[PDB]
């Protein structure tokens, strides 16, 4: 069985730069919608979260099975 | 299959293997002096019955001389 | 060539000539039906034996009548 | 047993009579097509018109019936 | 009167469905007719063609396969304007359709009846009648 | 706000004055009948809907409301599937002892000595034994009650009446618009979240709190009534914590991504449970969990009313490449404007779906006690088989259909559609070159085999112990398969299915699965296999692709989809039509799927099925006769066909004497269809005018004109007959066979 | 760029330009083929195609053949080989004789006298090609087995 | 003696279907209603229907009633 750990502040530094990656993503990425400041709205923002928290606990479970945490 | 299946499959089946014969290099140095045609409506009914008939002959023929034989009684 | 004829019973309805895929038949003056015409089928080499014309035919018994016979290129549909 | 299968076999003959006397009363005309006899013995159809014409020739009520002489030799 | 060799023809991206080589050494048979537009239209021998605006030109290996396309120009792009035409592989270019510049279903003068009997069709001899003999069937 | 509800408020009014007036729904039909053919031409195109009506909102319409009354008709299948386990059934006394007692969920009446078939199915109860596995699914489920299988049987007829309403609602109440319809992407969004996905989530929520602790409490050997009920595990956490400790913890460990903690009830254990030969259950909540973050995440791609998401249309007119034209352009207007391209898609896919079902279900039994219920495990084997083929046929049919009434060569220039249009000489004659060759070296092995075997050359055959065709692929990708646990996936503990190789799993001292070993038999019947599946292709393809013109028709389309012919000119033009594509073609889909079932049967009673004696020896119901006998036709005939068809005809005085009668009955019924396949309808006219002249005579003739069949429909009714005929055959065969001797 | 053009630019010819048709590499092939080689007589076209064919013949026939585990398996296959080169040049005279009406010139596979060319240099080359594997296997021990003598 | 009767039995078969094959053939091509008026194959052809009707009832008697009888005792 691969080795999870209980939450730290590690695993929360992994969510929140997954989240943030994301939402630079997104500003980047989404094709139909001041750099974050243009045309940001409620679904975006939702959107890049919900693929930040996607990108951040398969990062987690990745880096808890490989050891790094 | 002569019984069941009937000729505008057939034809439409042939006229592809007539396009590729035509269209295979080292193949289209042969050519048919008869076009290809799929079998007529009354001569496939004909191939089928022949072939159905035949088919009922050599399995009974086959049965009542082997059953007998080999049972002897 | 198939062969296809005309009986005077044929009311000149034109349906039969419509349902022809293969032009062989047309209409000429007749005076034996209230119509004026009658269908003629002077193209029976082109006629490839569908018997659309027959079934367009509203004659009790059809007036146009193929009669299928020797087979050529033409009429037996090969475009090979 | 013998008298079911004789009756079987009853069957089997008054039902290749049919076909095989259909066939010749029939092969001179019928109501489906009153000129087959201008057509011959042995041709495919009369096509689809008049509802479908499929084994109204003489010949293909011999093609029928010879699928039950051997239902009844058998 | 005659095939205009030069006439171009509709947009095609090619198909496996043309003619043969019984076109080339039988008979080859042609279509041509006018288009007021640049429109598509389906193939007898396949996929779909652009005919173009002005005249177009196409080489088919049945006469049913140019009177299918014909019905599907009168009927979907109301071309009244086609005609239909067997090339044999001599070079020599036979007018079909319509054969006399009015269509089959019209009357016109000059038509000569050919295979019309007389009698209705119950009155046809029979076979035994003609047997052994030279004599037709229609009475 | 782009995708919305849009109803038309009360459209159809309830009325009976339709019903009153049969033929109502098309022109043709309304004014009444004239000859018998109306009646017959009635009830066929009663569905076609895109025939009745020019609008693609009332047809659709009318098919939401037909779906919802087949569900309506599933749901009421399922409510008595339930209720005949709760009523009629041994369920109970098979709990206790799932080994011994044979399921029977069907009781008959006693009338004409027809109690006979209430044989003693075990547990002091007499009834017809059932093979649906619906006693192995409920033990799944953890009902362990009948009392629990009545509240399913009352949610059944709940749905069944929730459903009948939603379509007489959504008919003739609040009926959707055209533009509700066409919202590919907000459907595919909910179908994949919301039904799929939630139904895997809710699915595994159930398996986590019903069916794990149930079972476990069932394996661990407790009787059924001492078990605490389904809603004790979900407030007794203390109680749900003694089986699984994991559950001291509570979901902190989901939320602070600590999953790890979860494996008691969250395994990739793979493998069997060896107390019941079935898949663990922990994996399956494992599964269906996994399945479900997927499925909501994949219905997160497409495009619906906020400014995220996939453009399908985007998607595909994206997707060119230098040699296919314009790609897939325009590919989308036909997936939401015609419904038969969509049919001829999720037919195709759920057929496949069903055979991927039959391949995955017998090879990992996922029930309790069901891979040692070996008449459960042919009979949903064979069944997934037979659907899946024709559902896959009738992707093909609509396929057809769409080729020819959807198909509109001015939006679809060289497209994907076009080009295959334009290339079909050349699909169809190298299918047609693959089908020869591979009929040829398929079956001309068999027939070479025979030769040899008849001629005494046993050195002269392919076989293991001649000239081996070894399946060299098909054993590689079983040893890969048998070293994955530990090595390709490394956190397995067992392999995936014991199939590929490893151990002997039994349960009651039968097999429950056992290494499948493939030789040169194998070898041969699977290019039997890849033969028929390429000729059923080669027919039902020739059929779409050359449904609206050929060289032969060049106006095919006008003639329409289901047409008989031609005329008997052009040489004849017999059976030219898609639809008999489609007739010819469930022919050799009926040929295809026997021939696998055929094989299935055999291989599996040859060298899987059996019982376990001592030292782990395995007697198989044929005893291994499958290796030297299944390379020779005669060998079929002999060990196969005439070796099992004992049991069905020894069936007479028995609870087997249905299958026997069934069996008798479908050979019948297989053979009157040829009366209606090797004849035509000319003669049935004329046989019919001697009829009506006898009729005429004694002045009772009908004023309804009979009539033969029409072409189309004396072809379609020899084909449902032989259909019938020959896999009830089978089907008779198969569960006499089984029954006895497994 | 597409790489699917009109067969010859003729659209309404029953045939595509594909890569796979009509690529240099398939052109250079079939020219390069003794068939299609231009420059070749018609007895030489039938000298290399009949010793092509006639050398993979012998192969099946001795290995396969029904007496193959003899030690005479080599020259029932070269008979069996020469049997099957004899029917075939039958074929190829009888195919000759009908199809193509006698003419003066030779020049071509498709007249009667280049066939009867042909079918002479088919046979010729074919129990030429079938003697060079019989003499081929004979001599080297590797291909009397299967490439199996190294093992 | 099973592949004598067997034999015998098929080429009887053979024979009667050909017979009544060659009556039909008779019918359309030899037959002549003129010379043949009101002669007993005039009326055989006159009644052609009832000949028919009746061997359709007959056929549908012994099928109904035998296959019933064996299906009853099956
Ligand atoms: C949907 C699946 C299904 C299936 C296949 C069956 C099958 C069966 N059930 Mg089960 N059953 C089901 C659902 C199902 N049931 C449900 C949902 C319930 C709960 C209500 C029950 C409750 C139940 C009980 C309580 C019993 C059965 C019994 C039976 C058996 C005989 C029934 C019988 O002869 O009725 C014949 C009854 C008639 C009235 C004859 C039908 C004749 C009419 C004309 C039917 C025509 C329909 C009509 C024409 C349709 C058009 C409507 C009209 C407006 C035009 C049979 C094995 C019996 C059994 O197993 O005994 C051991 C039994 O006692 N069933
Ligand atoms: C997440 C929402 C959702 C869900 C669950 C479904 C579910 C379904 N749709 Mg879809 N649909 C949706 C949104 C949804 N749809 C949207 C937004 C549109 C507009 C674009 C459509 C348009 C649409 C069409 C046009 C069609 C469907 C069809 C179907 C049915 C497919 C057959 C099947 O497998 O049913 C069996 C599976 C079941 C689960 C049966 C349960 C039935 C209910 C309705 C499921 C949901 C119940 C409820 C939400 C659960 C509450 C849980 C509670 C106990 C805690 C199925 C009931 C097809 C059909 O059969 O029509 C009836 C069909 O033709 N739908
Ligand atoms: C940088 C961080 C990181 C790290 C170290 C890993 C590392 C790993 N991931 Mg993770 N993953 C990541 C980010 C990361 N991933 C992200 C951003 C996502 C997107 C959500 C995923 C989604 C993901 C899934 C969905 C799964 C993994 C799995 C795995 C493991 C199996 C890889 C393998 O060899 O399978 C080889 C597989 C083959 C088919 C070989 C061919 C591997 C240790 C798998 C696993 O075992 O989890 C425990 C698994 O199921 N990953
Ligand atoms: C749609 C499916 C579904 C549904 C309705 C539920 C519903 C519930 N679950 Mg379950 N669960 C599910 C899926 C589902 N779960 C899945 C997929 C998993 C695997 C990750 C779990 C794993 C799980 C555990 C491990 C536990 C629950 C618990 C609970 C209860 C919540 C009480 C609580 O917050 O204590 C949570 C306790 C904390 C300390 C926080 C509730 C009845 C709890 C319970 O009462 O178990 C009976 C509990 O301990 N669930
Ligand atoms: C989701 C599945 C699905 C759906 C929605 C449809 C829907 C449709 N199909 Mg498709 N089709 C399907 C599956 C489906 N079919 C499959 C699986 C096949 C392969 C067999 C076909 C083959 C097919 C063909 C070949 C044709 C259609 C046609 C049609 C249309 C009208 C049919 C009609 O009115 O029949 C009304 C229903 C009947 C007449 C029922 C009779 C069918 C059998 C004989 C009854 C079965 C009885 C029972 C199962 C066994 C007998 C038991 C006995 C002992 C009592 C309609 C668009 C036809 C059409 O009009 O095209 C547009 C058409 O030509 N389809
Ligand atoms: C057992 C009966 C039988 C047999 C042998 C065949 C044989 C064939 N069918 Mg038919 N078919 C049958 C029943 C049968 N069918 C029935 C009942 C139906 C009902 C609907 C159909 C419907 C049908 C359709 C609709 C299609 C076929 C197709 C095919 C061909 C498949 C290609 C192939 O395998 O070539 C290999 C040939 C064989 C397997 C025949 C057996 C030959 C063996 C191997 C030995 C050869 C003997 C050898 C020549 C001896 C020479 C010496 C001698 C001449 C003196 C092949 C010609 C397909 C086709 O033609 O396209 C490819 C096709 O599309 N069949
Ligand atoms: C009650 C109505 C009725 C009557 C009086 C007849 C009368 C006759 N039929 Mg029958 N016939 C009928 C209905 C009827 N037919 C129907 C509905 C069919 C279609 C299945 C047929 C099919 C049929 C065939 C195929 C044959 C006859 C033959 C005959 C003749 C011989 C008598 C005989 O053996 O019957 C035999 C009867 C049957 C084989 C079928 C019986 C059908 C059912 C039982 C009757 C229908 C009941 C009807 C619905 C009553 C509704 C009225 C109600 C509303 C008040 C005689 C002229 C035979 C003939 O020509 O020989 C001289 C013959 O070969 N008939
Ligand atoms: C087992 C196979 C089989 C069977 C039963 C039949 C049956 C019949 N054939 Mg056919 N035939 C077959 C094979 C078969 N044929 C084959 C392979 C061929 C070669 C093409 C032919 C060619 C052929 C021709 C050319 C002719 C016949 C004729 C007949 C009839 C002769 C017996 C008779 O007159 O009354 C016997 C009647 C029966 C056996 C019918 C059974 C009664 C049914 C089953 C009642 C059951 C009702 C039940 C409730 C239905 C449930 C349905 C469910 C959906 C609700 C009868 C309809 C002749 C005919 O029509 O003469 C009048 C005729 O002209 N047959
Ligand atoms: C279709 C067709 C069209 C027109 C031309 C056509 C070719 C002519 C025609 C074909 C017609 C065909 C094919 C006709 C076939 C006709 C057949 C097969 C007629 C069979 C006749 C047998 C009889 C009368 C047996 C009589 C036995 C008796 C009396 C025994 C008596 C007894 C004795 C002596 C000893 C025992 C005691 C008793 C029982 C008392
Ligand atoms: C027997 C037969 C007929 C005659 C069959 C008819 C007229 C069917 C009439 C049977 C009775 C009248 C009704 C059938 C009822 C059955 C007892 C069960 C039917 C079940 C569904 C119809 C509901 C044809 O018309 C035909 C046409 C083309 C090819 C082959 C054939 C063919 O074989
Ligand atoms: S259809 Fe019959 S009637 Fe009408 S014109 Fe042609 S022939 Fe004369
Ligand atoms: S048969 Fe077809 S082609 Fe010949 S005439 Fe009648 S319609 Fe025109
Ligand atoms: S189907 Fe019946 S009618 Fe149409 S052609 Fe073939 S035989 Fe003649």
């Amino acid at each position: 069985v691969p080795q999870t750990v209980a939450w730290s502040a590690k695993t929360g530094a992994v969510m929140v730069l997954s989240n943030i990656l994301c939402i630079v993503a997104g500003r980047y990425v989404i094709q139909v919608k001041s750099g974050s400041f243009a045309g940001f709205g409620l679904p975006e923002l939702l959107a890049s979260t919900s693929l930040g928290h996607i990108v951040g606990s398969g990062a987690i479970l990745g880096l808890s099975y490989v050891g790094v945490l | 299959m002569f019984l069941i299946s009937w000729r505008g499959y057939w034809q439409e089946l042939i006229e592809t293997l007539v396009w590729a014969h035509e269209r295979t290099p080292l193949a289209n140095l042969v050519r048919w002096k008869d076009k290809p045609v799929a079998l007529s409506i009354v001569q496939a009914r004909l191939v089928g019955l022949i072939h159905f008939t035949a088919g009922y002959i050599f399995t009974y023929a086959a049965f009542v001389i082997a059953s007998t034989t080999g049972k002897f009684g | 060539s198939h062969s296809v004829k005309v009986y005077d019973t044929c009311i000149g309805c034109t349906q039969c000539v419509r349902a022809c895929p293969c032009d062989v038949l047309e209409m000429v003056s007749w005076d034996g039906c209230k119509a004026g015409q009658i269908a003629s089928a002077p193209r029976t080499e082109d006629c490839i034996g569908c018997k659309r014309c027959e079934t367009a035919c509203p004659t009790d018994f059809l007036s146009v009548r193929v009669y299928l016979g020797g087979e050529t290129t033409r009429s037996m549909g090969l475009a090979y | 047993g013998d008298f079911l299968i004789h009756h079987a076999i009853a069957l089997a003959l008054h039902t290749t009579t049919l076909i095989l006397v259909k066939g010749a009363l029939d092969a001179r005309g019928s109501k489906l097509m009153p000129d087959k006899k201008d057509f011959g013995y042995a041709f495919p159809c009369d096509g689809p018109g008049r509802g479908g014409t499929c084994d109204i020739s003489a010949w293909d009520a011999f093609y029928l019936s010879m699928f039950w002489m051997l239902n009844t030799i058998g | 009167e005659t095939l205009n060799l030069q006439i171009p023809s509709p947009t095609f991206e090619g198909s496996t469905g043309g003619w043969l080589r019984a076109a080339e050494v039988e008979e080859k048979y042609a279509i041509t007719w006018t288009s007021p537009k640049e429109q598509v239209f389906e193939m007898p021998t396949g996929g779909a063609a652009i005919m173009r605006q002005g005249e177009n030109l196409l080489y088919l290996a049945r006469k049913e396969q140019c009177l299918a396309l014909a019905t599907q120009v009168k009927n979907s792009f109301k071309i009244t304007d086609y005609k239909v035409y067997r090339i044999f592989p001599s070079g020599e270019v036979q007018y079909l359709h319509p054969k006399d510049g009015v269509f089959p279903e019209k009357v016109n003068a000059g038509r000569v009846g050919v295979g019309n009997v007389s009698h209705s069709i119950g009155k046809n001899l029979n076979p035994a009648q003609i047997k052994f003999t030279s004599k037709s069937f229609n009475g | 706000k782009k995708v919305s509800i849009t109803v038309d408020r009360d459209p159809v009014a309830t009325s009976f004055e339709k019903w009153a007036q049969p033929g109502h729904f098309s022109r043709t039909l309304a004014k009444g009948p004239k000859t018998t053919t109306w009646i017959w031409n009635l009830h066929a195109d009663v569905h076609d809907f895109d025939s009745h009506t020019n609008s693609l909102e009332d047809i659709s319409r009318k098919i939401f409301s037909a779906h919802f009354g087949q569900l309506s008709i599933i749901f009421l299948w399922l409510s008595g599937m339930y209720f005949h386990g709760a009523r009629f059934s041994n369920y109970s006394a098979w709990l206790s002892n799932p080994t011994a007692v044979k399921p029977s969920a069907q009781v008959v009446w006693p009338i004409v000595g027809q109690e006979v078939l209430n044989g003693d199915v075990g547990g002091g109860f007499q009834g017809v034994q059932v093979t649906s596995g619906f006693f192995q699914i409920w033990r799944s489920s953890g009902i362990t009650s009948e009392v629990e299988l009545y509240w399913c049987a009352l949610a059944g007829l709940i749905m069944s009446g929730l459903m009948i309403f939603a379509g007489w609602f959504h008919y003739h109440k609040a009926a959707p618009k055209l533009e509700w319809f066409q919202n590919a992407e907000s459907m595919l969004n909910h179908h994949l979240s919301g039904l799929l996905g939630l139904g895997c989530l809710s699915w595994a929520g159930h398996q986590i709190h019903v069916s794990l602790p149930v079972n476990k409490l069932l394996d661990a050997g407790v009787a059924p009534q001492e078990i605490p009920l389904p809603h004790e595990f979900l407030v007794n956490r203390d109680l749900m914590a003694q089986l699984y400790p994991s559950f001291s913890k509570g979901l902190v460990p989901f939320f602070t991504l600590n999953w790890s903690e979860y494996s008691d009830f969250l395994t990739f254990k793979g493998g069997l449970n060896p107390v019941t030969g079935g898949l663990w259950l922990s994996d399956t909540a494992h599964h269906h969990l996994a399945l479900a973050v997927l499925f909501i995440v994949a219905g997160h791609m497409y495009r619906t009313n906020w400014g995220i998401g996939h453009s399908m249309k985007e998607i595909l007119e994206a997707h060119k490449g230098p040699f296919t034209g314009e790609g897939h352009k325009g590919l989308y207007e036909i997936l939401t404007t015609s419904w038969h391209a969509q049919l001829a898609i999720n037919l195709a896919m759920l057929g496949s779906v069903s055979i991927i079902v039959a391949h995955h279900m017998y090879a990992m039994p996922p029930y309790p006690y069901i891979a040692t219920d070996y008449p459960t495990q042919l009979s949903i084997f064979t069944h997934h088989m037979w659907i899946g083929g024709f559902c896959v046929c009738g992707g093909a049919a609509h396929a057809g259909i769409f080729m020819v009434r959807d198909y509109n060569p001015a939006q679809n220039y060289n497209n994907l559609l076009d080009r295959v249009i334009r290339h079909r000489d050349a699909i169809i004659s190298h299918l047609n070159w693959i089908c020869i060759f591979l009929g040829f070296h398929s079956f001309g092995l068999y027939i070479h085999n025979d030769t040899m075997r008849a001629l005494g050359r046993t050195q002269d055959m392919f076989s293991d112990t001649a000239i081996q065709l070894k399946p060299v692929f098909a054993q590689w990708v079983q040893s890969i398969h048998t070293l994955a646990p530990g090595n390709t996936t490394p956190n397995a503990l067992a392999t995936a299915s014991y199939a590929f190789g490893g151990d002997v799993v039994a349960v009651g001292n039968k097999v429950a699965m056992m290494p499948i070993s493939l030789g040169t038999a194998d070898f041969m019947v699977h290019h039997i296999h890849a033969f028929t599946i390429h000729v059923t292709v080669l027919i039902l393809l020739k059929g779409v692709l050359f449904s609206r013109n050929s060289r032969l028709i060049p106006d095919k389309a006008n003639l329409g989809f289901r047409f008989p012919c031609d005329g008997p000119g052009r040489g004849g033009t017999c059976q030219s039509s898609a639809w008999d594509s489609v007739f010819l073609g469930l022919f050799w889909m009926y040929n295809c799927i026997s021939v696998v079932i055929f094989h299935f049967s055999w291989k599996m009673q040859s060298d899987v099925w059996g019982t376990v004696q001592s030292d782990g020896t395995v007697t198989h119901i044929t005893g291994g006769n499958f290796a030297q006998s299944a390379i020779t036709i005669n060998g079929w005939l002999r060990d196969f066909l005439w070796a099992q068809a004992s049991q069905v005809i020894q069936s007479y005085g028995s609870a087997l004497s249905a299958y026997g009668l069934i069996f008798l009955g479908a050979h019948f019924i297989w053979a009157f269809s040829l009366m209606f396949l090797f004849s035509g309808r000319g003669y049935w006219q004329e046989l019919i005018e001697s009829i009506v002249w006898a009729h005429n005579k004694l002045n009772v003739a009908p004023a309804i004109q009979p009539r033969a069949l029409s072409i189309t429909q004396g072809r379609a009714v020899g084909l449902a007959h032989y259909l019938l005929g020959g896999i009830g055959t089978t089907w008779a065969f198969f569960l006499a066979r089984i029954i006895s001797v497994g | 760029s597409q790489f699917i053009k009109p067969y010859n630019d003729d659209p309404f010819v029953g045939n595509l330009a594909t890569p796979v048709s009509t690529s240099s590499f398939t052109k250079s092939l079939l020219s390069n083929l003794p068939a299609y080689r231009a420059g070749l007589s018609p007895l030489l076209r039938g000298v290399e195609i009949g010793l092509t064919h006639g050398y993979f013949l012998v192969g099946p026939f001795y290995k396969l053949g029904p007496l193959r585990n003899s030690d005479v398996a080599l020259l029932s296959g070269f008979f069996s080989a020469l049997g099957l080169i004899v029917i075939l040049v039958a074929c190829l005279t009888i195919y000759g004789v009908v199809s193509f009406e006698e003419t003066e010139a030779k020049d071509q596979l498709q007249t009667a006298k280049g066939w009867r060319q042909f079918t002479s240099g088919w046979l010729v080359g074919s129990v030429g090609g079938a003697s060079f594997a019989y003499i081929l296997i004979s001599n080297i021990p590797f291909l009397q087995t299967a490439g199996m003598s190294m093992l | 003696q099973s592949a004598l009767y067997t034999h015998h039995q098929y080429i009887a078969g053979f024979l009667m279907v050909g017979a009544f094959a060659h009556g039909a053939i008779f019918f359309v091509r030899d037959y002549d209603p003129e010379q043949n008026k009101n002669n007993v194959l005039a009326r055989i052809l006159d009644h052609k229907e009832a000949i028919i009707s009746h061997l359709s009832w007959v056929s549908l008697f012994l099928g109904f009633h035998t296959l019933g009888i064996y299906v009853h005792n099956d």
